[PDB]
């Protein structure tokens, strides 16, 4: 387009300088028109643009007779091509390049169904001011480029979040993304989805991805059913021993409501543990004010002093919450009785 | 004499020195030949996360303005001048002005992680084309009208700050933020470019080019030009003006076409069928939803409206999400004292209280009679009459169902 | 539905998979699509519930490693290693003739709902030292209070018919106590 389009505009207007500098047989020349040929340049690109200001124009009859044959070409092919090379030229790849590894400071990666409303309850969750202060970063990695609300969102947490267009799928993005000096892998599965076997290979592949990759990363990851968790298990660096996570909303979801239909509330008793929620308060007395400082409760884990670790566990259970004013609850232990 | 070349050359050598600079510290780097904390400290100053970056990036707004503003003021001035700082109050603020860009200049410096992307960015070129030259001039005691026109490229940024300090959120408005910010750059950068090269005679013809424009009679021109109207009343008569319009409208016309169909647009497309409706008082009213279209709503108004039937004072409030065809709004002009349409959803609550159904007398649910799926079209009513009762219990639904055992359905809800 | 009582009593839970579509549970509600679902109330009775509420579980996970183990030992009924390694074995859970090391595994501290009007622990059910009361829990049976399950209306002076009942998560030493109550409590395992 480039060559066609320059070539075309510099033979008509050196045809139009030869033109109209010699003068017309009938006029016995005297339609020789003083014109220099970037003054012929300068009119045909006002002539094809379509501006015409009459500022300088072909006088001869010959030049005029080239100008009317000329236009119904040149205005189609202008307005045909100069869109089409806008187009092409800066139509690139912007949120390329890689990832900056900032020394003293871990970063997680975070691939997956991400979309607006997706990343905002994640970010709100992780970027919280009840959870402790976090000098993590967040990469995100997306082989669809965000609209302008996503970059939005990623210009309000500017310095803590970026964003890196990619597939999962690729080691140099992986490599790009610096995965391997990355903290922890996330992966935010689709819920919503019309084949809950074909969301559920997606991110099936995208943890084989990683593990291909790099296998001695952290991945925490969201599944839909319960059987997909033995085929996340088939991988041989995705060890439950090593840290890692596989949630399974669907299975999770079924826990909650086999433990609430025998201790009804239990459910959402645990849910709101984990929403990390500031003590918002309401001037009246409504239920939705005593409910409000139930959901202001978390979930954190904390090493018990050397009186608390020494002695009996069990003994340390009584008085606890008071002289601490905070609820307590080598292994999975609870209700500590009988480091 | 006539130093004008002083504040270009004092420009560009910041520039490339810079850039050269830049290129010798990264060979310095090879071959073994707290600044992430000052880093991001600058960084939470640039983004308006802080009540002081929130204040500093409103100042970058307000004083890009008034740097734009100063250069208008200076553009009906000649363009070679000898003028005192202390002495007359031209200058006095650009002073600071371009002080506080300097330090705006550095505080993004900082927090840049690309030195080479940073300095080949708009918004570091425009720094380094226009905070040097007010300093050259000021310590030279003279003026010279340069580069001053390239301060409407601080236009550019303000989508990027409002997206910072929350105002713009929803993409329409960020997409005509965008667009609106960008045309009016370009339009009133290039064109005063154009007074500064037609202002200035031409070196080849000795300064004889110099025709004498002002910069709205620039704009004027440009706008003339990016609408491809062509009045030449007024043109380019230097020919680095006629140079730089050849190159300018390849891009200006492409991107005019481009953005005005869709400021035009973006502006105006609103909610023409919103609003409240406003419960006559000593006449009821009902509320018609459902399965709307114009040959439904006119064999349903001929049936009410009757002359047969009893006079009705009672006014009909339709409520549909989609906004009506044409000729539903004709017919809407038709029966205008009794009829109103509002547009939205019946599963809105909002949209129940702005329609006033608890005021309202009866509600109705036309049900679409031909559809492909009588399961489906039987749903979306279930739906509807769910949400009117969830909404207002207290109210009298004239529905009407596709099958017989959807009627227990009915039956489920409570009220 | 209705019997020689009504169905309004009668507790169900119900999966959702719109959170918009939580107004339409129940009637006795300031209905909105602003309120966001852990505020509004159904769920807070526990009757609704989404599986949208878990996208805060990756941040949990990532900020301790122990979260999703101790969600798992508490909710599926306490899945180790040796039974995850098992199901993906074999598919499908098998029995075996036990041993006192098999009878050990009865150890869960079991979750539990009990009520406060009647019972050894409803010899206070009007103070307002919840603090005292989960002592007394802890040094009568080692039962570990959550949190109280108490009415919408049991807060109010004007009597209502509500039997809706929402949750509230660690209680202060200072909040009061109604005896229509239900508590959340895990005494020790069976
Ligand atoms: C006195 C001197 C006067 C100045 C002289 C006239 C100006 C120069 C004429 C040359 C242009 C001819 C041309 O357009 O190429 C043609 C042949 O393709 C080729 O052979 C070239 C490539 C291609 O034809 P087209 O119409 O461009 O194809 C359009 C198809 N499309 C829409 C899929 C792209
Ligand atoms: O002019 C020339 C004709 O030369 C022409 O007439 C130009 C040829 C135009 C015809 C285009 C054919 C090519 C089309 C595919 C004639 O010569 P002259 O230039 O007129 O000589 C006088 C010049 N003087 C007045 C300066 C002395
Ligand atoms: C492309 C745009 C060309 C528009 C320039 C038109 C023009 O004035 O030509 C100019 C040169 O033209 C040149 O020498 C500069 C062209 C360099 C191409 C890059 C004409 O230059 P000139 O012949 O020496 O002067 C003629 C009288 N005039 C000053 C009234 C023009
Ligand atoms: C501060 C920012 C940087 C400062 C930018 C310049 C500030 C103004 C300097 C001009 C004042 C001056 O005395 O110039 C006079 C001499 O000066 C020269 O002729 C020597 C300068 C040669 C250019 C050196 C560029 C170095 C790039 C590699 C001009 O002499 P005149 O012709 O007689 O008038
Ligand atoms: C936002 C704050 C930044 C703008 C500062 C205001 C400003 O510069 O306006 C300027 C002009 O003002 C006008 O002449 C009218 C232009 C519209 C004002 C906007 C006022 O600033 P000034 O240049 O100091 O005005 C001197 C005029 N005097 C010499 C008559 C006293
Ligand atoms: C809203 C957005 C911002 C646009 C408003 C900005 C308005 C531009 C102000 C410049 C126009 C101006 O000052 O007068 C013009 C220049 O006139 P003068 O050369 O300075 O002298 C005039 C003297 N006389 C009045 C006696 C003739
Ligand atoms: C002498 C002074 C001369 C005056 C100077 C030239 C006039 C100003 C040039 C600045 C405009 C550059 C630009 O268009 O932005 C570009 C970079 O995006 C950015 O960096 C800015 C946003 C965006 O590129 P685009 O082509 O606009 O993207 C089109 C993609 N689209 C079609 C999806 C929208
Ligand atoms: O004009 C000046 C050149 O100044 C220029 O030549 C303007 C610079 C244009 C070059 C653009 C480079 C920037 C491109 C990115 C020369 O000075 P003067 O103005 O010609 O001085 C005579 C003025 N008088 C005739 C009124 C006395
Ligand atoms: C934008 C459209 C600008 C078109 C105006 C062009 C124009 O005539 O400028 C005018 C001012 O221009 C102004 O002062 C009004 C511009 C205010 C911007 C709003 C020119 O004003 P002038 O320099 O004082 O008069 C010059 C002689 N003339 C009357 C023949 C023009
Ligand atoms: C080149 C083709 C496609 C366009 C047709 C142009 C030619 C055939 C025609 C159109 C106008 C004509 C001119 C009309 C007036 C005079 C008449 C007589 O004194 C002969 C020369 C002259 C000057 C003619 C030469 C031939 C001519 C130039
Ligand atoms: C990147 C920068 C350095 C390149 C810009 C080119 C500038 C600095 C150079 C190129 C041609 C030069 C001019 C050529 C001749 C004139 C007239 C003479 O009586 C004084 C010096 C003076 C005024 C020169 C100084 C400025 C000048 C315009
Ligand atoms: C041209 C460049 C070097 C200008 C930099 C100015 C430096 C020396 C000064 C100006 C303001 C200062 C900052 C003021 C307070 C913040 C937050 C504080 O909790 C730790 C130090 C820190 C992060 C300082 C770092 C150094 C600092 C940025
Ligand atoms: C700026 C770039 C992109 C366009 C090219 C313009 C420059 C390189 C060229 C095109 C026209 C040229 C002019 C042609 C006529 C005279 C010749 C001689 O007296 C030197 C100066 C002068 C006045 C020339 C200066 C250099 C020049 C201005
Ligand atoms: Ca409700
Ligand atoms: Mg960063
Ligand atoms: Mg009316």
């Amino acid at each position: 387009l480039l060559s066609i389009f320059i070539s075309t505009w510099l033979t008509a207007a050196g045809f139009i300088h030869l033109v109209e500098n010699s003068g017309d047989p009938w006029e016995n020349f005297q339609n020789n028109q003083a014109l220099t040929y970037w003054e012929c340049v300068y009119l045909l690109m006002v002539t094809m643009s379509t501006v015409g200001y009459g500022d300088v124009y072909a006088k001869t009859t010959l030049g005029r007779l080239f100008m009317v044959f000329f236009i119904l070409g040149g205005l189609a092919m202008f307005a045909s091509y100069v869109p089409e090379i806008i187009e092409l030229i800066g139509n690139r790849k912007k949120y390329g390049g890689s990832y900056s590894a900032v020394s003293g400071r871990k970063h997680i990666v975070v691939c997956g169904h991400i979309t607006l409303e997706s990343v905002s309850n994640f970010l709100k969750d992780f970027l919280h001011k009840d959870r402790d202060d976090v000098n993590v970063e967040i990469v995100f990695l997306h082989n669809i480029s965000p609209n302008l609300e996503l970059e939005a969102l990623f210009k309000r947490h500017f310095t803590q979040v970026e964003f890196y267009q990619g597939s999962v799928l690729n080691p140099h993005d992986l490599a790009r993304v610096k995965i391997e000096s990355a903290d922890a892998c996330l992966i935010l599965a689709n819920k919503y989805c019309a084949d809950p076997d074909a969301e559920d290979a997606s991110n099936i592949m995208r943890v084989i991805s990683i593990k291909n990759y790099h296998p001695k990363i952290r991945i925490i990851t969201q599944m839909l059913q319960y059987h997909n968790k033995a085929h996340l298990l088939n991988i041989p660096s995705w060890n439950w021993k090593e840290g890692d996570d596989a949630i399974c909303l669907a299975e999770l979801k079924l826990g909650f409501i086999a433990q609430s239909c025998l201790a009804q509330g239990l459910s959402t008793m645990l849910a709101n543990l984990f929403s990390m929620r500031s003590f918002i308060k309401i001037e009246e007395d409504t239920w939705q004010k005593y409910y409000l400082e139930g959901v202001s409760n978390e979930m954190y884990t904390e090493y018990l002093s050397s009186a608390f670790v020494g002695l009996s566990f069990p003994t340390v259970c009584e008085l606890c919450f008071v002289k601490l004013k905070l609820l307590m609850i080598s292994r999975i232990l609870i209700n500590p009785g009988n480091g | 004499q006539r130093m004008w070349w002083a504040f270009l050359a004092s420009s560009m050598v910041t520039f490339f020195g810079g850039l050269f600079i830049i290129l010798l510290w990264r060979t310095l780097k090879y071959l073994w030949t707290w600044m992430t904390s000052v880093k991001d400290w600058a960084g939470v100053m640039i983004s308006a996360q802080t009540l002081t970056g929130r204040v500093l990036v409103v100042l970058v707004f307000a004083l890009s303005i008034g740097a734009l503003v100063i250069y208008f003021i200076d553009s009906s001035n000649p363009i070679e001048s000898c003028q005192n700082f202390y002495k007359d109050f031209t200058l006095q603020i650009d002073m600071a002005f371009n002080v506080f860009f300097l330090l705006y200049f550095g505080l993004r410096f900082i927090a840049a992680n690309d030195k080479l992307w940073f300095w080949l960015e708009v918004n570091s070129v425009v720094d380094f084309f226009t905070v040097p030259p007010v300093f050259v001039s000021v310590y030279l005691n003279r003026s010279w009208l340069g580069l001053r026109f390239l301060r409407a490229l601080r236009l550019i940024q303000f989508s990027e700050i409002l997206q910072f300090l929350n105002i713009l959120k929803t993409s329409n408005s960020i997409k005509l933020v965008n667009l609106l910010s960008i045309f009016i750059s370009t339009w009133l950068t290039a064109a005063g470019f154009i007074h500064l090269v037609e202002n200035s005679g031409d070196p080849w013809e000795n300064f004889q080019n110099n025709q004498a424009l002002t910069y709205w009679e620039c704009v004027y021109l440009l706008m003339v030009t990016m609408s491809t109207v062509g009045y030449g009343d007024v043109y380019a008569k230097t020919t680095l003006g006629r140079l730089f319009m050849v190159f300018f409208i390849l891009g200006g016309l492409a991107m005019f076409a481009s953005y005005v169909p869709e400021i035009i647009e973006l502006i105006g497309n609103r909610k023409k069928y919103g609003g409240s409706y406003s419960a006559v008082s000593g006449r009821k009213h009902i509320v018609v939803c459902g399965h709307i279209t114009l040959e439904s709503v006119s064999n349903f108004l001929k049936d009410f409206l009757h002359k047969d039937r009893d006079d009705v004072n009672v006014e009909i409030v339709f409520l549909h999400n989609i906004s009506p065809n044409l000729e539903l709004e004709a017919l809407f002009k038709r029966h205008f004292t009794q009829v109103e349409f509002y547009q939205g959803s019946v599963l809105n609550p909002h949209d129940l209280a702005r329609v006033k159904i608890e005021s309202a007398d009866a509600c109705l649910i036309l049900a679409n009679k031909y559809c492909a799926d009588p399961d489906a079209e039987d749903a979306s009513n279930i739906m509807r009459v769910i949400s009117i009762k969830n909404y207002h219990p207290k109210i009298r639904i004239i529905t009407q169902m596709l099958q017989y055992h959807n009627k227990a359905h009915l039956l489920n809800i409570p009220s | 539905m209705q019997f020689d009582t009504t169905g309004v009593n009668i507790p169900i839970i119900t999966e959702l998979v719109n959170d918009t579509n939580v107004q339409f549970l129940d009637q006795d509600d300031d209905d909105d699509p602003d309120t966001e679902l852990y505020l509004t109330q159904p769920f807070a009775c526990g009757t609704a519930f989404a599986v949208s509420v878990l996208d805060s579980l990756m941040s949990a996970t990532y900020f301790n490693d122990n979260i999703l183990t101790l969600i798992r030992t508490l909710v599926t009924g306490g899945a180790t290693p040796e039974l995850e390694a098992l199901i993906a074995e074999e598919n499908a859970l098998r029995g075996g003739y036990s041993t006192p090391q098999t009878l050990a595994n009865r150890d869960r501290c079991r979750v539990a709902q009990l009520a406060l009007l009647d019972g050894p622990f409803a010899d206070l059910g009007d103070g307002g030292c919840y603090g005292d009361l989960f002592c007394k829990a802890l040094k009568t049976y080692n039962m570990l209070c959550f949190g109280i399950y108490r009415l919408r209306d049991a807060h109010l002076s004007t009597p209502s018919q509500c039997t809706k009942r929402y949750v509230i998560t660690n209680p202060p030493y200072e909040f009061e106590l109604v005896p229509t109550d239900l508590i959340f409590c895990l005494m020790q395992f069976d």
